[PDB]
């Protein structure tokens, strides 16, 4: 599992894209077990 | 120019779809989605002269995945 991001993107950014913008989204880290 | 301002999307993981964003809101309605029991709820800013909206949903494939979609930007830093 990867841990609960919760508030990580709740910042008041100015732009159209928040800093952790992905494919709406995936954890970029390596999986320690099968998918 | 590339279209984004209508559909400012923000993803997170959480044990529930109650989340903070530092702004103040009223809810104007709700619709159903596939694959999840919770409705999507829609909101509007309560700041004077602010025409910003959002909608908030859990995903189908997990209990733990949650997405907000905003429409327009708030020119105010105060909630
Ligand atoms: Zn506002």
């Amino acid at each position: 599992s990867n841990p609960m991001r919760v508030q990580t993107c709740a910042s008041k950014f100015r732009e159209l894209v928040q800093e952790l913008t992905g494919q709406d989204a995936v954890d970029l880290q390596p999986e320690p077990i099968y998918s | 120019k590339t279209v984004r301002e209508p559909r400012i999307v923000v993803q997170t993981t959480s044990c529930i779809d109650i989340l903070d964003d530092g702004y103040r809101w009223r809810k104007y309605g709700q619709k159903v989605v596939c694959g999840n029991p919770n409705p999507r709820s829609y909101y509007k800013c309560t700041t004077i002269g602010c025409p910003v909206r959002k909608h908030v949903e859990r995903a189908s494939h997990d209990m733990r995945a949650v997405i907000t979609t905003y429409e327009g930007k708030h020119n105010h830093d105060v909630p």
